[PDB]
């Protein structure tokens, strides 16, 4: 009964993607001093089946001057690393054991943007030829100072596997001797996966988000969906590693109810910042990471190789 | 005969414009931030020094079998 487990972990993830959508607006609603959707629900809750049926009688056209195999490729692919990444992810066990598995986040959110790639080649001119171009560049520059970062931790953890991530964090909720980091941990997953202050990619006034702007609710019914999928992911993967939460083997059944109440936290932060900051107009996007973000982040990682060694306090492994 | 303006009831409300409410600043920052990192990592040499003396123990059944 493995092949029961996997389909037990696809199906009850898209009804938190579709019931998301949901409370993206009532949330986002309550900031503008309104209700949520009032009239359909009752309270709302019976929206996204209707919103969904919709999209799949609508009819699809694929434009006249696109290609053909790259067009209907690229949302395989979109849905493709968007539900994998959830496989190697301790919930207190995870469905895969893997020995280094931090590396294997890396190893699927680095090909991610190479659908991107695609569909701003694959159809068409000029809303999304250039400008997807300049989303792959934004994408690009927030890994050298994701992975960094990413590795600060490791020098305290001890080792790449995530059970030692749990096991590290039984007395201190790690957030506190790292702060500095836990920041531009933040603001990277804010820009890499595409949200609101650092927006070009999606589109607000930019390339009228020409990411999309040609995709018909047929095809672009996933791309929506997929995306919504990191969104919770990256917030599943920062309270897996720096709040983290304590396991007890014999009462396994207390750690998620502690668990999902905290990545559900972190996921309105999405929603919250959207309502109150403007864009950052492209320049200024990418001169704060190498004239700004990058030298500190060198600077702590300097100061995380010394620092276990002059304390004597050396991660087993 | 019955026309608007009162004799008198009247406010003014301001033109005005202040909310300067300070804030914790001026080395009471840089103060507290530095006073609670220094307590993380001396939470740290207490857990990592610890963990370090089981893993020893861990290899030690190892090492008394396997004859
Ligand atoms: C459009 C439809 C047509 C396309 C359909 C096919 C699409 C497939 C795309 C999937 C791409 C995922 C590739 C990821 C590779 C990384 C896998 C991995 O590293 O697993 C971790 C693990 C490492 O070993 P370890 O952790 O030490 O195991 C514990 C031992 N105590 O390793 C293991 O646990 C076992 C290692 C061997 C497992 C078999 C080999 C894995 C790869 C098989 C697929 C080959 C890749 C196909 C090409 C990818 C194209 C993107
Ligand atoms: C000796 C002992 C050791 C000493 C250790 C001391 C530790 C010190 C730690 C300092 C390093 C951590 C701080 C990180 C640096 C902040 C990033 C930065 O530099 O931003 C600079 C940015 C540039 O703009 P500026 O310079 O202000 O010029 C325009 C003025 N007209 O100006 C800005 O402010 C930009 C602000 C961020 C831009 C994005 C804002 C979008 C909304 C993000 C909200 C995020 C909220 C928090 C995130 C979640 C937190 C859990």
């Amino acid at each position: 009964m493995f092949m029961i487990n996997i389909l037990m972990l696809i199906i009850p993830i898209l009804l938190a993607v579709a019931f998301l959508t949901l409370v993206e607006r009532k949330v986002l609603g309550y900031m503008q001093l309104r209700k949520g959707p009032n009239v359909v629900g009752p309270y709302g809750l019976l929206q996204p089946i209707a919103d969904a049926i919709k999209l799949f009688i609508k009819e699809p056209l694929r434009p006249a001057t696109s290609s053909a195999s790259m067009f209907i490729l690229a949302p395989i692919m979109a849905l493709g690393l968007a539900l994998t990444m959830w496989i190697p992810l301790p919930m207190p066990y995870p469905l895969i054991n893997m020995n280094l598995g931090v590396l294997f986040m890396l190893a699927m959110s680095s090909l991610a943007v190479y659908s991107i790639l695609w569909s701003g080649w694959a159809s068409n001119s000029k809303y999304a030829l250039i400008g997807a171009l300049r989303a792959v560049a934004q994408t690009i520059s927030y890994e050298v100072t994701l992975a960094i970062i990413l590795l600060s931790v490791l020098l305290m953890s001890g080792s790449f596997t995530l059970s030692t991530l749990i096991t590290t964090q039984e007395q201190m909720w790690l957030i506190l001797p790292a702060w500095p980091l836990a920041m531009m941990w933040f603001i990277s997953t804010l820009a890499e996966t595409n949200r609101a202050p650092f927006d070009l990619t999606e589109g607000e006034s930019e390339l009228v988000s020409g990411f999309n702007v040609e995709y018909a609710a047929g095809p672009f019914a996933l791309f929506f969906m997929a995306e919504y999928a990191n969104i919770i992911m990256m917030n599943i993967f920062t309270a897996i590693l720096f709040l983290g939460t304590s396991h007890n083997p014999h009462m396994p059944e207390l750690y998620t109810i502690n668990f999902t109440i905290k990545s559900l936290l972190l996921t309105m932060s999405f929603l919250w910042i959207r309502a109150s900051y403007p864009r950052f107009r492209y320049d200024q996007l990418m001169h704060l990471l190498w004239k700004n973000f990058l030298p500190l982040t060198l600077a702590l990682c300097m100061w995380h190789v010394s620092l276990p060694i002059l304390t004597s306090g050396i991660p087993p492994q | 005969k019955q026309d608007m303006p009162p004799v008198g009831g009247y406010g003014p409300i301001d033109y005005k414009r202040n909310l300067p409410r300070r804030g914790l600043s001026g080395y009471s920052m840089f103060a507290v931030g530095i006073g609670a990192l220094l307590f993380g990592y001396w939470s740290m040499m207490k857990w990592n020094r610890e963990r370090r003396r089981l893993q020893i123990e861990d290899f030690e059944a190892r090492i008394a079998l396997m004859p």
